């Protein structure tokens, strides 16, 4: 009973590794020559009909803190960014100190310019913020801009929207992305409900901190995954059932004028303001946040951490992690966000007021990609966006306490960790379809 | 119609009968940081197929899936009876009591076939 | 002189009897800045698109030639014109839009029959 | 790796074995698209000249024999004047000029061959 | 002052660099063709009687 | 090589061929203009009198 | 080289920085470098040896 080996080509065999992905649109940007920052027109359309299929009888190992994919969204949203902000106006020669007036939130800045034609001096006064000027001197109302000292600053492209539509990631065909939407998933486990897709559903590639916006709503109750609850240093990601909304707006109304620098640069800033002026709030409704945090404590109460826990707000110092960053109408808020979490949980307004600033020199890209800076230019009229609450990260604090457990500080501080919130159920192998086996065959030849 | 990764951990019967369906969709998918990112990952899907297209263009096949070889099975590695490993393990389960030993089957696989040309070719 | 698309328009049977005239330019990928990347992302089509009909080929009968015949028994849920309608007076271009909706059906059902044929083949020895 | 560019020095009659562990390694910013533009090159040596052999007898093989007269211009050297006292660099260094005559020659008579089973059919 | 000062960045036509137009000739890839339509009196919307690949 | 028994629809006011030889002479002009001599500290006041 | 100094940062203008040494410490010297005698023209001698062809 001798026996022989024989080829087979068309063998599932996955053995993971790392690839390059595709992109993805669902094709309903119908409004044509808008060309949004992340080239969603410069994917590939028509992908209707995503045939999932089931397996059945087959145990694999999902992880999602060593996951490589994860690593492929931040690189492009750093070049994503980056690339965008290259070939449209620069504002660098604004490095120059400015007599301000209060007029307050926003100041009367003003300072001397030269147009076009050098060796021309013209007085041109724009409209800044706290957040955007420093002053170097003891009394004097001299400012400049925040990030004039090693940087480089871009003015972000005006025709260019930061509208947060979805897109959908893809692997190369040979190459599979599995999933895995058993019920009450750990985290890092075996999974059992495992269904391998042609490739994964939409991922919003919008950017947040210390909250998750316009996510996946959980299968069946608030999930809360880590990978040890024991550390201090290590975060926190949760998911919700019911999407907490928020229903908030920015009035400040004014309009936009065009001050030249400069040979074919435009510099846009606000002008004239009408109205009543107004500071950035969002509402958040109770009895539907602490309702909702009434379900997020009664399995954070289970085997990770005993009893009396407690929620605090940020630690503080540097400003530009501890508040909650926001984004919607080409504008980026920086919102105090202390008031969600002064509250004790242990065993009368109706809606939350979040006060919040402005920031237009943003400087986030910069310190974990070097690109540059960016200035936000002003929006015209009063904007209006909602969005539902999906997702919090939450950090505890280290130190000792006898009688209680640690405190909960809300500042994650991570940009990888706002993307594996979604992610956090994709797994990306290669398919080699050959392979050995022996049977009764000779080759008679 | 199991669709593309069917039957892959069933029976190892059960997938001796749905080779060709993972197959004819592997290298067939749906066809500027986004157009290079299109470019170099199309392209690693063609030289990849290729990788392993010499392959079974080597030892026994031509273009076919089910071609036999005359190697006789030394009894180095796993001696797994034809009952046992044809009833009630999947093809993840047998690639991981082999793996290390491909690169001495591969280079026996396509040896005994220049054996096999000479006997035709002197023949006529 | 047949030529690279010759009797396209004509009878199809008329077609049948010269497939490798323009069979062959489709073959031959031997050899004998803007437009440097309109090369390289054109020079891959023409090796994606002369592979990816030789993997579906090579699958169901055809090794190295052109009219490899399979046991489908040509089911009558799509046309069923008789031998001396479709051979005689009715043209490639328009036999495929009758039957362009059938095109994925009566090709998922060739490469079963086949491995049904190779484990058979394999069997028998 | 092991024997890659092997025993190209030896007797022209022992590349009878030799050919596999050859024929097996075919195909193993701006700059990336330097880089990239070498790895699609190799895509077209390697299949460049598969879609030859793919052509007249060699579809998956690699010893396929043609009916060709093969006359008497060129060197009349017999079998073992061939086989055993010469290599591979110093034959195809004799019939460099010619085989660009040759390669047209085996496809006719193929084309031709090819007519016979779709007569036959 | 230059008539383009606005919204342009003004560049120079490179002196090495000569205008000629040169006759150029595109070429569709292996496995695509190019129909022509070589009728007299081309309409330019509608049915072409002699056409050549 | 001609054809034969022949008919086809063509168009000219919808082909995609034209559109993307469009896109060419956009894209060799704009980066005929690139690797060289600039002129920008030229936008300046011009005292000029008629010759 | 002896040349130990605390580099300076001089404000060019937005965003860039020019460092040059502006605060010598110590004694200045001229930068020296030994090759070895009995050895540099051993090899020499063994440089033109070889040459005597
Ligand atoms: C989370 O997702 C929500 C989606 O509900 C998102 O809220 C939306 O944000 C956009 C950002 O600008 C708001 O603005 C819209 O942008 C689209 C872009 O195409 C426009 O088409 C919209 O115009 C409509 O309304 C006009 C009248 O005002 C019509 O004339 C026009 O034809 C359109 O119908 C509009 O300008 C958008 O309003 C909100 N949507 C809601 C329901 O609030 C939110 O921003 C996301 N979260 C974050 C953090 O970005
Ligand atoms: C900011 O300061 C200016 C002083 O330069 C205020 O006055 C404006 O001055 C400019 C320059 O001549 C005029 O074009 C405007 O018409 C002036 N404004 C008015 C209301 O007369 C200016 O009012 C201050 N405030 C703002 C919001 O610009
Ligand atoms: C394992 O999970 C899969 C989902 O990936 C389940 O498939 C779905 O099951 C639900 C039942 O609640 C159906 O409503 C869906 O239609 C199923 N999906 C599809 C695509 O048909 C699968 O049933 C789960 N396995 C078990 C044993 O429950
Ligand atoms: C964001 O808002 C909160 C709430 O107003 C700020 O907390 C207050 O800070 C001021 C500082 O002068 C204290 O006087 C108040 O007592 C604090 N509020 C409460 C309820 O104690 C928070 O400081 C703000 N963020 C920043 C960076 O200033
Ligand atoms: C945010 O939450 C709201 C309400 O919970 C969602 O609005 C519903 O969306 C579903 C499906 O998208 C619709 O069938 C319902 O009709 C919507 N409700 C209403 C009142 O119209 C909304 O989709 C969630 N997501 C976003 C991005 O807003
Ligand atoms: C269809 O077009 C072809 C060429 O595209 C025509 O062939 C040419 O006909 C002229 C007669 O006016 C000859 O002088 C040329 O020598 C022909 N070309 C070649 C290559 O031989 C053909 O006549 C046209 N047919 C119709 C019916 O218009
Ligand atoms: C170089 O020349 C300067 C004079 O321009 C010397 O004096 C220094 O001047 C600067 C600017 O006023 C002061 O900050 C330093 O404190 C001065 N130096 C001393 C020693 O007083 C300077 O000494 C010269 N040499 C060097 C090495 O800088
Ligand atoms: C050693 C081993 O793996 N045995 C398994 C076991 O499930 C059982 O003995 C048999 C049939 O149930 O299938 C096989
Ligand atoms: C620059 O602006 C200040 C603001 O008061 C003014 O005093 C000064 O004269 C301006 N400089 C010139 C050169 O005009
Ligand atoms: C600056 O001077 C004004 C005018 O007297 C005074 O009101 C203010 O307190 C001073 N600010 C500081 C920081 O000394
Ligand atoms: C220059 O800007 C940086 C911002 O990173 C700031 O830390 C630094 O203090 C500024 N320099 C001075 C002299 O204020
Ligand atoms: C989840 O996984 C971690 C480590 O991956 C493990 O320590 C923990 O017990 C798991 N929780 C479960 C299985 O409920
Ligand atoms: C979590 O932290 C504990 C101690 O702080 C450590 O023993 C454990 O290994 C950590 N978890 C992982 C997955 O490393
Ligand atoms: C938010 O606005 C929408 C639009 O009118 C409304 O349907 C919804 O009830 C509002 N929600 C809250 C909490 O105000
Ligand atoms: C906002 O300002 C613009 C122009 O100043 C005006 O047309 C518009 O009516 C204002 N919005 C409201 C709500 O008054
Ligand atoms: C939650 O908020 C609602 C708001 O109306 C309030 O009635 C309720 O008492 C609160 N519950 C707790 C536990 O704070
Ligand atoms: C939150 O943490 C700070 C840190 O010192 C502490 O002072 C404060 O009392 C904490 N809040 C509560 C409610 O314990
Ligand atoms: C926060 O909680 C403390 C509890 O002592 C309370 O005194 C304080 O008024 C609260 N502040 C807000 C803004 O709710
Ligand atoms: C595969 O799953 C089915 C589900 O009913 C079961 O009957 C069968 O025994 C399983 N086979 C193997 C090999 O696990
Ligand atoms: C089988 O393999 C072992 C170890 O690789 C070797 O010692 C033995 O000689 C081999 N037997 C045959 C028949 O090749
Ligand atoms: C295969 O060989 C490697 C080489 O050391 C070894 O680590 C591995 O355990 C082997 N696999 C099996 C299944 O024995
Ligand atoms: C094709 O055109 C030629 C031209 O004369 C004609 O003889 C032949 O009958 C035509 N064939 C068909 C099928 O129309
Ligand atoms: C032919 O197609 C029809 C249409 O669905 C189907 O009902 C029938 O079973 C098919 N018959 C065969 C033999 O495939
Ligand atoms: C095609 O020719 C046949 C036989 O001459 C005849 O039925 C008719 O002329 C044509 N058929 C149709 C359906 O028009
Ligand atoms: C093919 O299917 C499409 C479905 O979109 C249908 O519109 C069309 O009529 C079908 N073709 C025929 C010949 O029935
Ligand atoms: C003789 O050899 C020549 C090569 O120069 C070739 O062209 C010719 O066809 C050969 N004769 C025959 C009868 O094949
Ligand atoms: C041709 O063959 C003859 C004998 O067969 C031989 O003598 C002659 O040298 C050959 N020609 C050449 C050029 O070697
Ligand atoms: C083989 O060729 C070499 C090179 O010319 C020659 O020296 C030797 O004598 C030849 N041997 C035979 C047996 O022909
Ligand atoms: C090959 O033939 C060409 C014909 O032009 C000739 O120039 C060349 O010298 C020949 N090479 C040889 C005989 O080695
Ligand atoms: C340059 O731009 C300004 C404002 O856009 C305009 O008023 C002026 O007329 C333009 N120059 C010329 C020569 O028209
Ligand atoms: C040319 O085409 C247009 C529309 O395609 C049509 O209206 C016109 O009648 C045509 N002229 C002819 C066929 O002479
Ligand atoms: C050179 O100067 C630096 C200044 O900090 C000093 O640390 C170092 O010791 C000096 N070098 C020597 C050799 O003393
Ligand atoms: C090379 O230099 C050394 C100096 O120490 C000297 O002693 C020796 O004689 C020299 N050799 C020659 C060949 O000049």
């Amino acid at each position: 009973e001798k026996l022989w080996v024989t080829v087979y080509y068309g063998v599932p065999v996955w053995k993971e590794a790392t690839t390059t992905l595709f992109c993805a649109s669902d094709a309903k940007a119908y409004d044509t020559e808008v060309h949004n920052v992340w080239a969603t027109h410069a994917c590939v359309p028509t992908d209707p009909n995503p045939q999932e299929v089931v397996l059945e009888n087959v145990t694999e190992h999902f992880n999602m803190w060593k996951n490589n994919m994860v690593e492929q969204m931040q690189e492009d949203i750093i070049s994503l960014w980056c690339q965008s902000l290259k070939p449209c106006v620069k504002l660098t020669p604004l490095c120059v100190t400015l007599n301000c007036k209060d007029v307050g939130e926003i100041k009367n800045c003003s300072f001397n310019i030269t147009t076009s034609i050098r060796d021309k001096v013209q007085k041109e006064y724009a409209l800044f913020y706290k957040l955007d000027v420093v002053p170097i001197d003891n009394n004097n109302t001299s400012y400049r801009l925040i990030s004039c000292n090693t940087s480089v600053i871009t003015q972000a492209c005006p025709k260019i929207s930061f509208e947060p539509i979805p897109i959908h990631y893809c692997a190369p065909a040979g190459f599979a992305i599995l999933k895995c939407n058993d019920k009450t998933f750990n985290g890092t486990g075996p999974c059992k409900n495992v269904s391998t897709v042609q490739c994964t559903h939409g991922i919003r590639p919008v950017v947040s901190t210390q909250l998750l916006l316009n996510g996946s709503l959980a299968e069946e109750e608030v999930v809360i995954r880590s990978d040890n609850f024991t550390n201090n240093a290590k975060t926190i990601i949760v998911q919700l059932k019911e999407s907490v909304e928020i229903n908030c707006t920015r009035p400040n109304n004014n309009t936009r004028k065009s001050i030249h620098i400069g040979p074919g640069r435009a510099f846009y800033t606000t002008g004239e303001i009408i109205g009543d002026i107004r500071q950035a709030h969002c509402n958040i409704s109770r009895a539907k946040w602490n309702d909702t945090l009434k379900q997020i404590v009664i399995k954070l109460r289970e085997q990770f951490e005993n009893k009396t826990i407690v929620f605090n707000h940020s630690s503080g110092g540097d400003p530009e992690i501890v508040m909650h960053s926001f984004n919607c109408g080409g504008e980026f808020f920086y919102c105090n966000s202390t008031q969600l979490f002064n509250s004790t949980w242990n065993n009368e307004g109706n809606t939350i007021t979040l006060p919040c600033r402005i920031k237009q020199i943003i400087n986030m890209w910069q310190e974990v990609g070097g690109c540059g800076a960016m200035y936000a230019p002003p929006i015209r009229g009063q904007i209006r966006c909602s969005s539902n609450i999906t997702g919090l990260l939450l950090t505890r604090d280290g130190g000792i306490n006898e009688n209680g457990t640690e405190i909960f500080r809300p500042g994650g501080g991570d940009m990888r960790d706002n993307w594996r919130s979604e992610l956090y159920k994709y797994k990306v192998v290669k398919i080699e379809p050959l392979g050995v086996a022996p049977t009764k065959a000779k080759r008679r030849v | 119609f199991l669709g593309f990764l069917g039957a892959a951990g069933s029976t190892m019967g059960a997938a001796s009968m749905t080779l060709t369906v993972q197959a004819r969709l592997l290298l067939s998918g749906i066809v500027t940081v986004w157009g290079i990112k299109q470019l170099q990952a199309r392209v690693l899907a063609v030289e990849r197929y290729l990788g392993d297209q010499q392959l079974l263009g080597i030892w026994g096949c031509s273009g076919k899936l089910i071609c036999t070889t005359a190697v006789p099975w030394n009894a180095s590695w796993s001696n797994k009876s034809l009952d046992r490993i044809w009833n009630n393990m999947t093809w993840m389960e047998w690639e991981r009591e082999i793996d290390n030993y491909t690169s001495e089957i591969y280079t026996l696989i396509e040896e005994s076939q220049n054996q096999q040309e000479k006997n035709e070719q002197e023949l006529l």
